[PDB]
């Protein structure tokens, strides 16, 4: 993924910003509600029966927290998404058969969380950087599919 | 397939947009073409610009036909009609297209009225927005 | 959306199905299980083994449904309700799944009735599939 | 892709037998009427207003033999399908925009030629092994997308 120097500073500085205890779990919240039948691959986590059942489900909310340093691992990583996340990508694709479709569905509902956080300081040249760094997530998560 | 509870969240959600219709179709559009530049090749015809009076117009265009979308969301093949002639049968424009500017639409309503952005609200739009961009991309003249 | 012709295609095509109904299904989802194994994870309480009497009677109770969604083209929603609430609510589904199947369906008439099989009556079965998957997913009650 | 000894056999054995100034503008003409914003790349084709139009469209047969000789092409590189298809990834991206699903809709129309053409012989298993060789074409041809 190649971020301008001007973009790496923008996404660098507002993700300084982010609170980590809440929007890793609105994140992976929101994909449970928006796109219900990602619901199967989290019975484990018991009730997601409403849309406030999901968002204030605990498991939901440490989980999303996990997703959350793997973006975070991403920013720090943008010139090897795919080495840095190969085991992440063969743990989706072999162990959770996840269809790569969903990863897009993540990464922009990460997007409109931030967007939801950060209001107008989510400036639409800030969103274009977001976009290729959740991109680049998505394929490195995708790769081991072959 | 929209829900009575769907048609209802789009309602109240769009209907706060109100006088900002254009403001937030401008934006959505804004947002579509610096996040994916692709989008620009079925414009080569606007002034692309910060600011640009072309985009401002076509957002109110974009934002007005959405409220009417909203207006008839039983009878949308019927009230869309010229809406998909002009996408489907002269744009060819790929289906592609319309989830990235669905995506640029809710991102701007997130950011500009986050009271209103909540989860059920948010799964309510992204129903909305894809019906109307399947009517859209539709032949069924 | 469907247009008047798309209608009339899929009524002709799926017609000639007739008693092959069954067949047509069982060998769809046979296809689909080999191709995309990953289809096999809803059905782990099923025989998937070749000439399966499971896979059997389940191809006939798709096909029979098909044939009901034909019967009732115009009014999807409602008499595919029951199966929407088994997709998306029981089962959840995932879209990608329904697209494997839809292109399964028609390799398996693209076999078998050639003659029937024209690229017109292919792009109406297409979005006749794409409008049943949609309703299927779809959580609308 | 990997394919067994068994599935390289049948892959064979049906490629060499197919109709090579027909399948490739049967397949690219379908792909025109089945998903017709696809239209939109094939402006200089002339008419392609209707389906006999399109299928009788001598840039459509001339253009679905060149597509066909590509998908040949990656059936003699399974083992290398990115460096294969390198130069025409950065043609459908850079300069054609090219949305890469439609690499993947063009991939199943073409399985369904072979259906329409084999008949009973394109078998269930044959199916199967031409799905792994066109999923492989349609990565490669999205591989310099990122
Ligand atoms: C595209 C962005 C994604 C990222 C960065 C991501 C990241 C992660 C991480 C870091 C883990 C923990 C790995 C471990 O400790 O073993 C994980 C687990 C998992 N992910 Fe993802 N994931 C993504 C998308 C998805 C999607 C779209 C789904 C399903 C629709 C999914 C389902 C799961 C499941 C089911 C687990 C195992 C959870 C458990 O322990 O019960 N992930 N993911
Ligand atoms: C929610 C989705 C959309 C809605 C409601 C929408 C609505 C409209 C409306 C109302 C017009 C003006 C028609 C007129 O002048 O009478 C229009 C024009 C147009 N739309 Fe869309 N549109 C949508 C998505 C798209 C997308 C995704 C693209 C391509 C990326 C696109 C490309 C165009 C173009 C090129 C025009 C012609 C602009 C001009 O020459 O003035 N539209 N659209
Ligand atoms: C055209 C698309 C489809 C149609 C018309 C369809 C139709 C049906 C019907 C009629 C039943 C029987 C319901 C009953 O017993 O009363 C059923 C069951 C089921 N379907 Fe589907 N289906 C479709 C696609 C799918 C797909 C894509 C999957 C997953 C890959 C799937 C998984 C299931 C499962 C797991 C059951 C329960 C089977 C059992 O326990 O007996 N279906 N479907
Ligand atoms: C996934 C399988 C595909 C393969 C193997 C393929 C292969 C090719 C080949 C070999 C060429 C000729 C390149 C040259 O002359 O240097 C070509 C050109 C082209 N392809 Fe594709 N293609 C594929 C999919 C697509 C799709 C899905 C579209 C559009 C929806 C597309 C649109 C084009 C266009 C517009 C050209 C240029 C034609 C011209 O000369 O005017 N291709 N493709
Ligand atoms: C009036 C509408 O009618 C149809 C909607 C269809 C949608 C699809 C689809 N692919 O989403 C496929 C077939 C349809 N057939 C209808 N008769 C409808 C009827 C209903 F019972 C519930 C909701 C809606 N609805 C309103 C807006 C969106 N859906
Ligand atoms: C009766 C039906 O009503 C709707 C169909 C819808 C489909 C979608 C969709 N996404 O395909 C979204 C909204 C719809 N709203 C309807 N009122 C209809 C009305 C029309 F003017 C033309 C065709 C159809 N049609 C019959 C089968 C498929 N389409």
């Amino acid at each position: 993924v190649h971020l301008t120097p001007e973009e790496k500073s923008a996404v660098t500085a507002l993700w300084g910003k982010v609170n980590v205890d809440e929007v890793g779990g609105e994140a992976l919240g929101r994909l449970l509600v928006v796109y219900p039948w990602t619901q199967r691959f989290f019975e484990s986590f018991g009730d997601l029966s409403t849309p406030d059942a999901v968002m204030g489900n605990p498991k939901v909310k440490a989980h999303g927290k996990k997703v959350l340093g793997a973006f975070s691992d991403g920013l720090a990583h943008l010139d090897n998404l795919k080495g840095t996340f190969a085991t992440l990508s063969e743990l989706h694709c072999d162990k959770l058969h996840v269809d790569p479709e969903n990863f897009r569905l993540l990464g922009n509902v990460l997007v409109c969380v931030l967007a939801h956080h950060f209001g107008k300081e989510f400036t639409p040249p800030v969103q274009a950087a977001y976009q290729k760094v959740v991109a680049g997530v998505a394929n490195a998560l995708a790769h081991k599919y072959h | 397939v929209l829900s009575p509870a769907d048609k209802t969240n789009v309602k109240a959600a769009w209907g706060k947009v109100g006088a900002h219709a254009g403001e937030y179709g401008a934006e959505a559009l804004e947002r579509m073409f610096l996040s994916f530049p692709t989008t620009k090749t079925y414009f080569p015809h606007f002034d692309l610009s910060h600011g640009s009076a072309q985009v401002k117009g076509h957002g109110k265009k974009v934002a007005d036909a959405l409220t009417n979308a909203v207006a008839h969301v039983d009878d949308m093949p019927n009230a869309l009609s010229a809406l998909s002639d002009l996408h489907a049968h002269k744009l060819r424009v790929d289906p592609v297209n319309f989830k990235l500017l669905s995506h640029c639409l809710l991102v701007t309503l997130a950011a500009h009225l986050p009271a209103e952005f909540t989860p059920a609200v948010h799964a309510s739009l992204d129903k909305f927005l894809a019906s109307v961009s399947t009517v859209l991309t539709s032949k069924y003249r």
